[PDB]
């Protein structure tokens, strides 16, 4: 048997309110886009911002 | 007289190979287990060939 | 000075060659992309004291003649081009070929050899070479600042650059197939070259015209079955001992004849 590669489940998690205002959550399809100092483009769904 | 014993050795090795393949290919979703079948050989009569 | 002595000498030599091929097969059992060797013999000529079916009289014939053998001669030690087990290494610069074909390699003298072992590296200039400094014939060059190298199911190889959001194709790995795969003469470092025995190679992309497929991250191990080499060795040892016994018997009868 050979591993065909791990696949990730994109099912949305539970939306939990933990106070504060500088935080966003996505309940459906959508990926936040980020750019690093070197200029590359990355995609993440984390809601922590500062 | 090594012919019969060698043939039996190869048959046992093949059976172990099939068993090992079945046990190793566990958890594979689209898998159906295998099974080896054997058959004797005779030249005429009273003359075994493994 | 006795025909039996020469016959037994030929038998001893045949068993010695068989033992040699067994030893070589057992030696490189872990060599990647190694094909085992099998030796095949034949009987030598025959001395006909009485011709079979000779007209012994006007209406009767000999049902069987009188013929004496002259020993055994090894025909050839061919190489069995079976399919080796595909291991897994999770590397980026080694490919396993499943099916038929060979990678072409540009020898330093100028000609080209053919290999079955896929373990590629990069030389100082950046071009893809095999383990041993020999470069592939299409001369695939890997550019600097390469984030990753991918090789598809077919021969196309691409490299992901730092940016551009898209991989860029860098070349293709076409492999060559022969007609008489067992007719290629083998030289060192897992290389083969063609002779009169094998036809002119025809190159093609993997997956077409009977060619194999390329899997990245795997490697083809040798098709040496260590389980049966031992029993073959046992049989070879017994046969060699019996031939030596025949030599000893001939010597004994000669000695007890010359004592007169």
């Amino acid at each position: 048997v050979k591993v065909a590669g791990i696949t990730q489940d994109f099912t949305d998690g539970t939306t939990t309110n933990t106070g504060r205002g500088l935080d966003v959550a996505i309940s459906q399809n959508g990926f936040f886009r980020l750019v690093d100092s070197n200029g590359s483009v990355f995609y993440s769904r984390n809601g922590q911002f500062k | 007289s090594f012919s019969q014993a060698v043939s039996g050795l190869n048959a046992a090795a093949t059976n172990l190979d099939v068993i090992g393949n079945n046990i190793a290919n566990s958890a594979t979703y689209g898998f159906k287990s295998g099974t080896a079948s054997f058959a004797d050989m005779f030249a005429g009569s009273k003359v075994g060939l493994g | 000075m006795i025909s039996s002595l020469w016959i037994a000498k030929t038998g001893l030599d045949a068993q010695q060659t068989n033992m040699d091929v067994i030893a070589n097969n057992l030696a490189n059992v872990s060599t990647n992309g190694f094909k085992r060797q099998r030796a095949v013999f034949e009987d030598l000529l025959y001395q006909t004291i009485r011709q079979p079916g000779a007209q012994s009289s006007e209406q009767t014939t000999l049902p069987s003649g009188l013929q004496i053998g002259t020993g055994v001669r090894p025909v050839a030690t061919e190489r069995l081009h079976s399919q080796g087990n595909l291991s897994q290494t999770n590397n980026s610069k080694d490919v396993a070929i499943k099916g038929q074909g060979f990678f072409q390699v540009m020898l330093p003298d100028g000609t080209s050899a053919y290999t079955r072992d896929g373990s590629f590296q990069v030389d100082q200039n950046g071009q893809l070479v095999t383990a041993g400094g020999f470069q592939v014939q299409p001369a695939i060059t890997i550019p600097a600042n390469a984030l990753s190298i991918t090789i598809g199911r077919d021969g196309v190889v691409s490299v992901t650059q730092q940016g551009q959001a898209a991989p860029v194709q860098v070349g293709q790995l076409n492999l060559t197939t022969f007609m008489n795969d067992t007719g290629l003469e083998s030289i060192g470092e897992n290389l083969y070259i063609e002779t009169q025995s094998s036809g002119a190679p025809n190159e093609s992309t993997p997956g077409l015209n009977g060619a194999g497929l390329l899997y990245q991250g795997y490697v083809e191990t040798s098709n040496v079955n260590v389980a049966e080499e031992l029993v073959n060795m046992i049989q070879v040892q017994r046969a060699y001992e019996i031939n030596s016994k025949a030599v000893s018997t001939t010597d004994q009868m000669l000695q007890k004849l010359t004592q007169l």
